[PDB]
C-alpha cells in the first residue's frame, strides 16, 4: 500500500 | 480527555488476550480502539505521569527537518531514537522526500520525492474542504520486504469553520510508552500546521488497529490508573511563524502543566 | 450493535456542520467515527431499514473477480455501480491487479500488480500474528491527479485464538446510504477469508475520517431512528470452499432476517 | 501515500  | 486513555488501558487489562510481538516480549492486545483529544483552548500532554514533554517537541522539529542523524536528535539532550547514526529513511526522511531512493545521512535529497508535509499545508491553502488530505510513513524494516508493503501510520487532516482537525491510525501501537508519547506529538503536529495555515486547532482523534500492553508495564499502569487527571496544560505559541521548516523549540511554550510524578517503563 | 449506528446518525444530525461534497450538494458532517460489530455467530446486515444483501453480495464476487466491466454485474440483477461498461482500474482490479497500469477491461492481467487479496489470505495462513495484514484501495479519479496520491480506504487483518478480525478505515463515508452497505460488505469479506483460512470471524470495526449526511437524506434518517433495531440474523456459509476465487452466490444464505421496511436515498 |  506501497513501497514508499 | 484523558479518562479515555485511562478507560482504554483498564479495557486491555480486563481483556486484552496474551499475545507476542516479534522479539516474542509479551503483551496483552485488543483490536481497534479511537479517542478524542480536544486542541481548543487546551493542549493533550497527559497528567497521570509527566510525559517527555522535551524528547515529544524535540523529536517532531527532528522529523519536520527530515533528518536521518540520530545525532542531530541526542545532542539536543534527548535520548527516545554503514556508519554511526545514519538511521536511513526514518519517517521524517519520508514525511518530506516521499519516494526518493535513500542513499545517505549526509546526501543532498533537495527537490526529489515528494514533500507530503509541504503537500499537506498546500493543501489545506488551497482546498480546506479536501478530504483527502493525508500524509503516510512506513516501518524502514518494511521497505525491502516486499513489493508495495503497506504503511505504518498515517495521518488524516480536516477542516471546518476554520478549525483542523487530524486524526492519527496507527496500525499497532504501544499503550504504555508509545500512545501518550504520540498524543502529544501529533497534537503538536496540528497546532503547528494550524499556526502555518492561519487556523485554530479542532480536535486530535487517535485510532489504532493492534493496541497492546507489554507484560512488564502491566505493574506500572495498575498504579497510574489509580492517579486523578489534573487539567490539561495549555500550549502557546510565541511569535507568529510563517514557513513550518522556521519553527525552533523556543517558539513553544507549555502553560499549567501539573503532572502526577514520572513512570519509567521498561524498553 | 445497530444502536452504535443509530447514536452516530443521531450525533450528526444534533452536532454536524454544514459542509459541501465537491459537486456542491449539501451536507451535514463530522470527523472521527468509529463503531464495532460482532462477527460471532451473527452477521451485522442493519434491521432498522432493508439492507440490499444481493447487491452486496454480487457486488463483493464481482470486486473478488477483479472485474472492471460493469455489465457483469448490472447483469446479476443490481444496479449500484472509453468503451461501454468499461470502469477503468476500479477498487476490485486494484485488490488483485494493484500497481499494474490499466489498459483494457478485456485485457489479461494475469500475474501483473499486486494480488492484495490473496497476499492478505497467504499472511494469514504463514504468519497470523503479523500487524502488517492490510490491503489498500484508491479512487480512480485520484490516481492521474498528482503523484502518489493517499488511498481511499484500507482495510487491516487480525488474528487472535483463531478468530479473524478487520478494521476498515476510510477517509470520508456516507451515513445514510454507503455505511450499512459497506458494514455489511466488509463484514461478508471477514466471513470468506475466515472461512478459507479455518478461523472463526471475530469483530468488524468501521472507523471514518469525514463521516457524512447529505442534506436530502435528513428526514428519512429522523425516521429510521424511531424504529427499534430486531436481533441481526446469521450467514450460513453452504459448503466447504478452499480459495477465495472460488465462492459464489450461491454459497451463502441469510438466515433470520426480519428488517424494518426499505427507505429511499436520493442517489 | 501512493500512486497505486
Amino acid at each position: 500500500c506501497q513501497l514508499y | 480527555g484523558e479518562l479515555q486513555y485511562l478507560g482504554q488501558i483498564q479495557h486491555i487489562l480486563r481483556c486484552g488476550v496474551r499475545a507476542d510481538d516479534r522479539t516474542g516480549t509479551g503483551t496483552l492486545s485488543v483490536f481497534g480502539m479511537q479517542a478524542r483529544y480536544s486542541l481548543r483552548d487546551e493542549f493533550p500532554l497527559l497528567t497521570t505521569k509527566r510525559v517527555f514533554w522535551k524528547g515529544v517537541l524535540e523529536e517532531l522539529l527532528w522529523f519536520i527537518k527530515g533528518s536521518t542523524n540520530a545525532k542531530e536528535l541526542s545532542s539536543k539532550g534527548v535520548k527516545i531514537w554503514r556508519e554511526e547514526g545514519d538511521l536511513g529513511p526514518v519517517y521524517g526522511f519520508q514525511w518530506r522526500h516521499f519516494g526518493a531512493e535513500y542513499r545517505d545521512m549526509e546526501s543532498d535529497y533537495s527537490g526529489q520525492g515528494v514533500d507530503q508535509l509541504q503537500r499537506v499545508i498546500d493543501t489545506i491553502k488551497t482546498n480546506p474542504d479536501d478530504r483527502r488530505i493525508i500524509m503516510c510513513a512506513w516501518n524502514p524494516r518494511d521497505l525491502p520486504l516486499m513489493a508495495l508493503p503497506p504503511c505504518h501510520a498515517l495521518c488524516q487532516f480536516y477542516v471546518v469553520n476554520s478549525e483542523l482537525s487530524c486524526q492519527l491510525y496507527q496500525r499497532s501501537g504501544d499503550m504504555g510508552l508509545g500512545v501518550p508519547f504520540n498524543i502529544a506529538s501529533y497534537a503538536l503536529l496540528t497546532y503547528m500546521i494550524a499556526h502555518i495555515t492561519g487556523l485554530k486547532p479542532g480536535d486530535f482523534i487517535h485510532t489504532l488497529g493492534d493496541a497492546h500492553i507489554y507484560l512488564n508495564h502491566i505493574e506500572p499502569l495498575k498504579i497510574q490508573l489509580q492517579r486523578e487527571p489534573r487539567p490539561f496544560p495549555k500550549l502557546r505559541i510565541l511569535r507568529k511563524v510563517e514557513k513550518i521548516d522556521d519553527f525552533k523549540a523556543e517558539d513553544f511554550q507549555i502553560e499549567g502543566y501539573n503532572p502526577h510524578p514520572t513512570i519509567k517503563m521498561e524498553m
